[PDB]
């Protein structure tokens, strides 16, 4: 779920604010080729209090 | 009697909104966050706050703490 | 003896989920899957 | 006397390096742990700041 | 906006969970029931 360069390692800048490039190297990129990135973020187990995991466990 | 015994013991008793809530996913881009809850039937099992109430409260409230805290972190990036 | 035993450090950046950590009081010598971990533990305790 | 760097920035401070190694690094798994590639991309960002 | 840095948002939504509550009297919790013929509740 992340978003580098291949020319040098600048982690580029989040495609959202305008075109691709790297600070550094200045490699430019389409920016619609990696556009609409997935990101599905959970929550660990076993972290909420609970009322019910005593008779859901 | 007994049953209203323990009906007045779950009522007085709070319950938080953790208690409730199963895993909370939160599918970015906009931005986008669910919560999951169980069925009813082990909902009253626990409890016996239904579910309108949960719908009103929950909106509002949960909304407006949840608008603070990430306020809390916005003003801490800020720093 | 280490990497002798079939444990090799990735020079190309890589890491996987099921491999753990070997080391040497304070050195990256490699990686290992943790079976492996054990039975490395049994021969060179044997050894020694 | 006390003294406080951040991680981020002795870690590219030693090697000359690729943040992509950094990352790789860190979070060599499993691609995309969530929990651990939200952090490292928050941190990550906080030392480019 | 885009510009705000990314965010814990699990965590930050768990604890707004706990965070809520729902039918709470201002400094009360806990209630439960214990065992004499006079049954009685014990409240937090
Ligand atoms: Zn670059």
């Amino acid at each position: 779920s992340l978003i580098f360069c291949s020319e040098c390692g600048n982690l580029l800048e989040s495609t959202t604010a305008q075109w691709t490039t790297c600070d550094q190297c200045q490699s430019v990129y389409p920016s619609e080729q990696f556009a609409n990135l997935v990101v599905e973020t959970k929550s660990s187990a076993s972290a909420f209090p609970s009322a019910l995991k005593l008779k859901h466990s | 009697s007994d049953k209203r015994a323990s009906a007045f013991c779950k009522e007085v008793n709070k319950l938080v909104l953790s208690e409730v809530v199963r895993q909370v996913r939160v599918t970015e881009k906009t931005y986008a966050i669910r919560l999951d809850l169980y069925s009813r039937d082990e909902y009253q099992d626990e409890y016996g706050v239904l579910q309108e109430e949960i719908e009103s409260t929950f909106s509002n409230r949960f909304l407006k703490i949840l608008n603070r805290i990430i306020k809390s972190y916005l003003a801490k990036s800020k720093q | 003896l280490l990497l002798s035993l079939g444990v090799d450090p990735p020079s190309v950046v890589g890491h996987e989920s099921g491999w753990g950590c070997v080391q040497l009081d304070g050195k990256i010598v490699g990686w290992c899957t943790y079976k492996l971990a054990k039975h490395v533990a049994d021969v060179l305790r044997l050894m020694k | 006397n006390e003294y406080l760097i951040p991680s981020m920035m002795i870690l590219k401070a030693l090697l000359e390096t690729s943040d992509k190694e950094i990352f790789e690094g860190i979070v060599g798994k499993d691609l995309g742990n969530t929990f651990l590639t939200d952090r490292v991309e928050l941190m990550l960002r906080a030392y480019k700041s | 906006p885009i510009n705000t840095e990314k965010l814990l948002m699990v965590s930050l939504v768990e604890k707004a969970c706990s965070e809520t509550v729902i039918h709470e009297i201002p400094g009360i919790t806990r209630c439960f029931s214990k065992p004499d013929t006079v049954p009685k509740v014990i409240t937090e």
